[PDB]
């Protein structure tokens, strides 16, 4: 229901019912900010080509809070900071904040 | 669409005010001395439209028009980096090299002669710009054509376009029939001029032997401080903001209206290249404190007694990386500290514009500020002019060249009235003094 326009608002959420106990809400948010950020990437910045960093990444049941969880925050930071650069490079938030300021 | 401003350079002085202006213009656009913009300027962060006029291989062509009276100034300039940048058509010099003869009617009779050409370039000039503010007409107070034709091209001005501003770089003097020639200036910038801009040439020589170490100072000095000062004045136009950055508002806001057009300049730093100014990191309050010094001030008014001096409006354009939080707080000091007198007559006009420097002009200070304010100093100055002009009037001094011209061959009611009106405005800047200035006699 939630568009490109709402995707980082609405079209992201998590089932509680649908959550197990093996793992944590902070784990499970580090997720789904990184898996925000590429889906965002893919239709709210229309890039959908893939990752070659992600196609080369029970055990990992029962290493989910392990040093996996710790890959997950890598990774949710490493979409994060791609993002970062894709915005400076050609979004411009941070300009547009600042030509805001300039003008309005 | 682009907001014009057209140059009127009348005399040596004028001429010279005029050309240094362009090429700091230049300078400031990155354009070279031919007009053609620089490959560091395609990037330049002011639009050349809004002071220069465009030719169709990329040059810029500033919008100025140099009227001299002798070809000197005209060959000079021509033979100069700076001739390829100007456009021939828009300079005109009159074939008879007899000049005014340091006499403002001769002055105002040779303009009235020239009329044509002048008046044609300047409609040409109106009719190609899209939203032309206005025109600055730079000229000397004491000298024949700059006096006596800028006169004629400011009432010109006014008649055909008095919805118009009409901005004057006005050289005060620090010749015989200079009194009288200062007298007619200021009764023109009075009554036909929306605003003049006061550079006291015993002023600008009194800071340049101060600050420069330059012994007996060349007038190229003052040439180049009046360049920097006219740089300053459309430093305001660079930075896209707020407030303040048209040139009738710009008159509005340093002289207050076209009545009271009698304006000081301040400029800081006032020190040279070669005289380190010791690591005091320029702080909004030590700008301010170095702008209302006394001895940074562009005019040079006299120390009366009897008189309190008092400003009635400031409009400081400061150019470079500042602060706001910094700009106000030394806005705030100076109100509180009352380091400025505002005109009690009048609210307290103390505005400070935020402004970026043109980006291919390397500036040895990292902030700079100009202030253009409408202080009752400007009285002392005039005060002086109405003295010279009566001791003249009184002996008859330098009356025999006016009396050759057609204008004063009968009598000199026009230096009557000129004499006149400098003691009205006078004794009006004295009443600005007071409170009651305001409904004055109004």
């Amino acid at each position: 229901a939630v568009k490109a326009d709402r995707l980082w608002h609405d079209k992201y959420a998590l089932r509680k019912p649908m959550i197990p106990s093996f793992m944590t809400m902070d784990q499970c948010r580090k997720v789904l900010l990184i898996g925000k950020s590429i889906n965002f990437l893919h239709q709210v910045c229309h890039d959908q080509t893939p990752t070659t960093k992600m196609i080369a990444v029970a055990d990992l049941f029962t290493d989910l809070e392990n040093a996996f969880q710790g890959k997950i925050d890598a990774a949710y930071f490493e979409t994060s900071k791609y993002l970062l650069d894709v915005l400076n490079k050609k979004y411009s938030l941070l300009d547009h904040m600042q030509a805001m300021r300039r003008y309005l | 669409m682009p907001r014009e401003i057209i140059t009127l350079q009348l005399g040596q002085c004028g001429n010279q005010i005029g050309f240094e202006f362009w090429k700091q213009l230049c300078a400031e656009h990155g354009i070279s001395p031919e007009g053609i913009v620089e490959e560091f300027a395609t990037e330049g962060t002011d639009r050349k439209d809004v002071f220069f006029y465009q030719a169709d291989d990329e040059h810029y062509i500033p919008r100025a028009v140099l009227l001299d009276l002798e070809p000197r100034v005209i060959h000079s300039i021509l033979n100069s980096p700076y001739a390829k940048l100007y456009n021939p058509e828009n300079i005109y010099l009159s074939e008879h090299g007899g000049g005014a003869g340091n006499n403002w009617a001769s002055g105002f009779s040779q303009g009235e002669k020239i009329h044509e050409d002048i008046f044609d370039i300047i409609d040409r000039e109106a009719d190609g710009s899209d939203s032309l503010e206005g025109f600055v007409l730079c000229h000397s107070i004491a000298g024949g054509t700059g006096s006596g034709l800028g006169s004629y091209l400011l009432e010109r001005l006014n008649d055909r376009y008095p919805k118009k501003l009409v901005q004057t770089y006005s050289v005060f003097p620090n010749v015989v029939v200079q009194p009288y020639n200062s007298l007619l200036t200021l009764k023109r910038l009075t009554q036909n001029a929306d605003c003049v801009v006061v550079l006291d040439n015993t002023a600008l020589n009194r800071i340049a032997t101060d600050r420069l170490h330059i012994q007996n100072p060349s007038f190229s000095q003052i040439n180049q401080l009046v360049s920097t000062i006219m740089s300053a004045s459309t430093t305001t136009l660079r930075y896209p903001g707020y407030m303040n950055n048209d040139l009738i508002g710009l008159i509005a806001s340093l002289i207050p209206t076209p009545r009271l057009h009698f304006l000081m300049t301040g400029y800081t730093p006032l020190t040279t290249d070669q005289s380190v100014a010791s690591v005091r990191k320029t702080t909004v309050l030590d700008v301010m404190r170095r702008l209302l010094q006394p001895k940074n001030v562009m005019v040079s008014t006299g120390r009366d007694r009897q008189t309190n001096h008092c400003y009635i409006a400031i409009l400081n354009i400061i150019q470079g990386e500042v602060d706001p939080t910094q700009v106000h707080k030394s806005l705030q000091r100076i109100r509180e500290r009352k380091l400025a007198n505002f005109i009690p007559w009048g609210p307290a006009s103390i505005q400070v514009a935020l402004s970026r420097k043109s980006p291919y002009l390397p500036s040895a200070h990292r902030v700079s500020g100009l202030m253009m304010a409408n202080h009752t100093s400007i009285s002392s100055l005039f005060e002086s002019s109405c003295q010279q002009y009566d001791k003249l009037r009184k002996r008859e001094a330098f009356l025999e060249q006016f009396r050759k011209e057609d204008i004063f061959k009968e009598n000199f009611d026009e230096l009557d009235r000129s004499r006149e009106v400098v003691q009205e405005l006078i004794d009006e800047y004295h009443a600005a003094t007071r409170p009651d200035y305001i409904s004055w006699g109004t």
